[PDB]
RNA sequence: CUCAUGUUGCCAGCACGUUAUGGUGGGGACUCGUGAGAGACUGCCGGGGUCAACUCGGAGGAAGGUGGGGAUGACGUCAAGUCAUCAUGCCCCUUAUGUCCAGGGCUUCACACAUGCUACAAUGGCCGGUACAAAGGGCUGCGAUGCCGUGAGGUGGAGCGAAUCCUUUCAAAGCCGGUCUCAGUUCGGAUCGGGGUCUGCAACUCGACCCCGUGAAGUCGGAGUCGCUAGUAAUCGCAGAUCAGCAACGCU
């Protein structure tokens, strides 16, 4: 991208509802290109939602990523012997990304024998307040307090 | 009625069009009932090939013989035409079956 | 009559738009019967959708070349060019999304000392 | 494997020699260079010989050596190690 | 990591008395006792065996692994000693850029 | 590769010309089916007395120019390096460098 | 339950189950529970003392089992060993017999990936 | 995209077979296979711009700012590689480093390096049921249906120099129903002992393939590294030059 960038792509909206956050997160847990399947998982899982909070599960899914969706984040830059850390506001595409990355592949590594519960119900626990998810994001959010001190390069 | 089937056989397409058209000539020259050189496909004999001696296999090049066929069914075989059209002279790049 | 074309990535569709009701027959079935894929079923309704005219205009079909999707994509493509010639007026509101273009998208050659498309081996340093 | 049908491979030359050799019902070292021949349980009277690439080896036979190549009791390789 | 120091000895077509071993191993060792980073050597003897050499007769090749970047140390003499106390002279001279590189 | 290689392969076809014609298939042609004389037969150990050159495993598509016993292409009956050189030169009908 | 040698499980379909003794693989298994006539969508915790006597009278006429198949593999190898055929000589250097690859691979006969 | 072009392939409008079905006449209408030409040329808009290029957002379009990928290697270096594809200057063999012969090897292994695949599982293992791609190969050969074999396999040959015929009217992922219910496990398949098939005169070093039993290492990988910007990557399978049959999981 010396030149610059290209658009990002037009994205597809969810069939059933129409909030395309759906699609990103379809895509996002999309694995050997098997969307379909991918896609029927998602349906079950939020079929498991609805059933199990008496919501619409995009409403709790909008809570769970208002939870975790950081603000600051990291940025790292050898400089002078000891390689810094360093303080950046992250715009809300990467914002979503990321949450969406952390949520999927902390479900991944969960044990309720089934990908069907370990998804619902660690979306269930980043919503209320509870997951690894919103764990790792105190994670950073601390880091970021951390490494306050090296903002001042304003990169 | 009767027929008489041509399946012309070459590699260059402009003489294939040329003798097809010298050969719907031909039938028309008695008026005997003529067709026409239908489009159908054309095989693709395709070997790809190494360029160089005794290594450099990531190096290769391909090479593709085609063939160009034709059909052309005549109607209205009048044996006067028949034995007429058995004597046609073309050059050497295209060969026919007679069938 | 009434005939236009779709073809998408070697998936060609025949159409036939018919002003009845939103009847689907696609080679002695239906939508309901094949394509079990909702994003699928989303792509083929989505001209209708478009123009708001969902069950009002009839469509028979005949189905060849490629896969689901590649048809899928053919088939909505034909419906829409469809629909212009039920009336090109409401064509350049349809460019406003743009549901009327060929995919100029296809599979690619496969090249030589690589081991697919653009896949190419590990070039290794020891 | 060598398929049914077909039956065994016995070949012609010591297939000729041991049919002589019986019907002289004499027995003794006989040598061959055949490791591709198959055997018969009627070679548990005579010994044989095959060559390896180097020299000939002598081998004595027993009952349970049936359905198999000479070749199979000839060391074809030495590695005695590092 | 000191006996796991990856020898690779090699000829193509040279006559090989034993001491070519006992020369290079040691001249191996040489650089091991500074730089721990340090996988393969890859050691080569190669030999043109032209009619009027061009005074290159013996010729060698050194390639050594590293953690990133890797060394690359040619040398070319007329016998044994002249190429090999070379190389390892550029191989030192590698190294020393990568070592003063690292800091 | 060498003439008396070359020679020898061309020994091998007319060996396999003349026998393999009637000689070398007839034993086949009773020994396929399940009636055959194998049972007292001989035709196995009598094909043991004809010539291991009566097979043709020993055979080989050499080009008939050079003789490289390797890298040959039976429609263009040929070695690749010749294959190249004559379609370089442009010698044979209708072929060309392609794409797609 | 108890059997011919092998302590069986309990949450195993039958197909399964049996599949644990040495000379019982899943297509024997099978085999033997067609002709025994038992549904195989059952447990073991659920089997009858009659139809596992019958089964085992069954196998035990026609079916060699642990003790006579590994019996029967020593007899095969001291036997291609003593009369030192190929296949004997190479069970004498443990390397793989087959006609296989020996240099690199066949680690799992040539022990753990133990460095020189 | 306009016109023609009508079978060995479509088959909408029509009439006729009905167990397998375009299967047959009938329409070249849509597809269409094969060829010729228009279409992109910043073509025109208006604001920027040495007013020049160079751009910025537009209409229209199937594509729009070198549509995409292909073919294509400026002069030369690395004395790059091949005197064993081939050609050849010089030196040597000639009673032999030539040459005709069967056997053996190029597959030896206490190890190292490299390339890949098959796995460490529930997006997964197993049976059964349902629909579709592109694509090519073929004659002293591709081989259909029937039946028999567990299944590789089989007498036999219909039809075929082949848009037909062998190529199931061409598939695997996927979908529907149910079980397995997270563990060295219905994962995984090594490895061996036996029962066997085909071709080849000949399956021991040494061939591929089905079946029985076999059930090992492996519980997501180290310092660093490799490839990838769209129909790409990751995955499923197909087809084939070479080839009698094979290590082909390579290559295309």
């Amino acid at each position: 991208p010396r030149k610059g960038p290209a658009p990002k792509r037009p994205l597809v909206n969810d069939p059933v509802y129409g909030s395309q956050l759906v699609t990103q997160l379809v895509n996002k847990v999309l694995l050997e290109g098997k969307k379909s399947l991918a896609e029927r998982i998602v349906y079950g899982a939020l079929e498991q939602a609805r059933e199990k909070t008496g919501t619409d599960p995009v409403v709790t899914l909008k809570r769970a990523l208002d939870n975790v969706k950081p603000a600051l984040e990291v940025r790292s830059r050898r400089v002078g012997g000891a390689t810094y850390q360093v303080p950046v506001e992250v715009r809300p595409d990467r914002s979503t990304t990321l949450a969406l990355r952390w949520l999927v592949n902390f479900s991944r590594q969960r044990r309720e024998k089934t990908m069907v519960e370990r998804l619902a119900n660690e979306i269930l626990d980043a919503s209320n307040g509870l997951g690894a998810s919103v764990k790792r994001r105190e994670d950073t959010h601390k880091m970021a307090e951390a490494n306050r001190a090296f903002a001042h390069y304003r990169w | 009625g009767q027929k008489i089937r041509i399946r012309l056989k070459a590699y260059d397409h402009e003489a294939i069009d040329a003798s097809a058209r010298k050969i719907v000539e031909t039938v028309t020259r008695t008026g005997a009932s003529v067709v026409g050189p239908v489009p159908l496909p054309t095989e693709k004999n395709v070997y790809c090939v190494i360029r160089s001696p005794h290594k450099y296999k990531d190096s290769r090049e391909h090479f593709e013989m085609r063939t160009h066929k034709r059909l052309i069914d005549i109607l209205d075989p009048t044996p006067k035409t028949v034995d007429a059209l058995m004597r046609i002279d073309l050059p050497a790049s295209v060969d026919v079956n007679i069938q | 009559p009434i005939q236009t074309v779709g073809r998408r990535k070697e998936a060609v569709v025949r159409v036939r738009l018919v002003p009845g009701t939103g009847q689907f027959n696609l080679d002695g079935r239906t939508l309901e019967n094949y394509f079990p894929n909702k994003v699928h079923q989303q792509l083929i309704k989505a001209p209708l959708v478009t123009v708001d005219r969902v069950d009002q205009f009839d469509i028979y079909a005949h189905l060849d070349g490629g896969g689901p999707s590649g048809q899928a994509g053919a088939l909505r493509l034909a419906i829409a060019r469809a629909l212009i010639l039920v009336q090109p007026e409401d064509r350049p509101a349809l460019k406003k999304a743009g549901f009327l273009t060929r995919d100029p998208r296809a599979i690619e050659r496969k090249k030589y000392g690589l081991k697919k498309a653009r896949k190419a081996p590990q070039y290794s340093k020891r | 494997p060598r398929s049914l049908k077909k039956g065994p491979f016995v070949d012609d030359h010591l297939l000729k020699k041991v049919d002589v050799q019986n019907e002289k019902n004499t027995k003794q070292v006989i040598k061959t260079w055949s490791r591709r021949s198959t055997i018969i349980p009627d070679f548990i009277g005579h010994t044989f010989a095959v060559h390896d690439g180097r020299k000939h080896v002598p081998v004595f036979v027993t009952e349970a050596m049936v359905g198999h190549k000479l070749g199979e009791f000839a060391p074809t390789r030495t590695f005695k190690g590092h | 990591e000191r006996p796991h120091a990856e020898v690779v000895v090699k000829g193509r077509n040279v006559e090989v008395p034993d001491h070519f071993r006992t020369y290079v191993s040691e001249k191996l060792s040489r650089l091991e006792r500074f730089d721990k980073t340090i996988y393969l050597f890859d050691v080569e003897l190669d030999h043109e065996r032209n009619r009027r050499q061009r005074k290159n007769c013996q010729h060698v090749e050194i390639t050594a692994r590293g953690r990133g970047p890797v060394v690359r140390g040619e040398a070319c003499a007329d016998s044994f000693y002249t190429a090999f106390e070379s190389a390892v002279q550029k191989l030192e001279g590698r190294l020393r850029r990568a070592k003063d590189r690292r800091k | 590769a060498k003439k008396s290689k070359i020679v020898k392969n061309e020994q091998r076809r007319e060996l396999v010309q003349r026998y393999a014609e009637r000689r070398a298939e007839l034993k086949r042609t009773i020994r396929d089916p399940a009636s055959s004389p194998e049972r007292r037969a001989a035709a196995v150990s009598a094909l043991q007395r004809l010539p291991r050159d009566s097979s043709p495993v020993r055979l080989r598509n050499r080009d008939v120019v050079d003789g490289r016993p390797r890298g040959h292409l039976r429609k263009f009956g040929l070695s690749r390096v010749r294959v190249r050189e004559m379609a370089h030169r442009g010698e044979l009908p209708g072929v060309r460098k392609a794409s797609w | 339950a108890r059997l011919v040698g092998v302590d069986l499980p309990r949450d195993k379909r039958m197909e399964i189950a049996l599949t644990y003794i040495y000379g019982i693989g899943r297509t024997r298994s099978n085999e033997i529970l067609a002709a025994t006539g038992i549904d195989k969508n059952m447990r073991t915790k659920d089997l009858t003392d009659d139809q596992v006597t019958v089964l085992r009278d069954y196998i035990e006429g026609n079916l060699k089992v642990e003790g006579d198949l590994r019996r029967e593999v020593q007899a095969d190898i001291r036997r291609k060993i003593e009369i030192g055929c190929y296949q004997g000589l190479r069970h004498r250097r443990g390397l793989p017999v087959r006609g296989q690859r020996t240099k690199t691979n066949a680690r799992t006969r040539k022990g753990p990936k133990r460095t020189i």
